[PDB]
RNA sequence: UCUUUCUCGAUUCCGUGGGUGGUGGUGCAUGGCCGUUGUUGGCUGGUUAAUUCCGAUGAACG
């Protein structure tokens, strides 16, 4: 019943999904503190901003 | 009329004194009191 | 041309302006705060080695190519005293602090 | 002679 | 905590030691400090039956 510590998934080339070749493949969060690079997590029903907890659905 | 004018002048002086004193001296509450009571014995 | 770039990366470490790593490099590039970029020539996977100059051309950012990545990493301060030697393949200098003018005329 | 109403107006110890 | 990628970036995290160990428990010497083996003076506020309640707010002698 020992509780194993959570391990972060070491994903290969996390940078190489928001750009082409130019434009932003993901959305940009329109808040004041976040923008110009804060890409927007696109889950199968929603979008989330990972810094200031913006929520769109 | 002179007494009324003197009273008006005194009222203006009192208002000026109040302004000078003001110059010289110079829904979130409920929910944050609730989270205060929550975190007091959290 | 390397000796005229070593001093400007050193003063980038002095003023902490440079952004190490591909993620911070791209995040400095799209924010239009970038001033120049440095790219290692030893990149096995090719789908990112062409993205960096595409972003630099899109944001009008000058680029320097260096042959080594471990040597570039130990120049930009990724080693401690050295036992551990780890290097970066790309780094963007956002702002500077003699040979910086030499580099900026080599760009032209 | 004024400014006593403002003196008693401020209620601080 | 189990999925799905967004962000923070050296503030790091994996393994093996019969090697110490430290937010440890405990005794001794150890420096400071209490208590221990007289006499005479000296009100903005709401509240109650009420100088009611809470609330701000000194001296010498042997
Ligand atoms: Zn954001």
């Amino acid at each position: 019943p020992k509780k194993n510590k959570h391990k972060r998934k070491k994903v290969k080339l996390a940078v190489l999904k928001y750009y082409k070749v130019i434009s932003r493949l993901r959305r940009e969060c329109p808040s004041d503190e976040c923008g110009a690079g804060v890409f927007m997590a696109s889950h199968f029903d929603r979008h989330y901003c990972g810094k200031c907890c913006l929520t769109y659905c | 009329p002179a007494r009324r004018t003197l009273a008006d002048i005194i009222m203006e002086k009192l208002t000026e004194k109040q302004t000078e004193v003001e110059t010289v001296m110079s829904r979130v509450l409920e929910v944050y009191r609730g989270v205060r009571e929550v975190l007091s014995k959290y | 041309v390397n000796t005229a770039l070593q001093e400007v990366l050193k003063t980038a470490l002095i003023h902490d302006g440079l952004a190490r790593g591909i993620r911070e490099a791209a995040k400095a590039l799209d924010k239009r705060q970038a001033h120049l970029c440095v790219l290692a020539s030893n990149c096995d996977e090719p789908m990112y080695v062409k993205l960096v100059e595409a972003l630099c051309a899109e944001h009008q950012i000058n680029l320097i190519k260096v042959d080594d990545n471990k040597k570039l990493g130990e120049w930009v301060g990724l080693c401690k005293i050295p036992r551990k030697v780890v290097g970066c393949s790309c780094v963007v200098v956002k702002d500077y602090g003699q040979a910086k003018d030499v580099i900026e005329e080599y760009f032209k | 002679t004024f400014s006593k109403v403002q003196r008693f107006w401020e209620s601080n110890s």
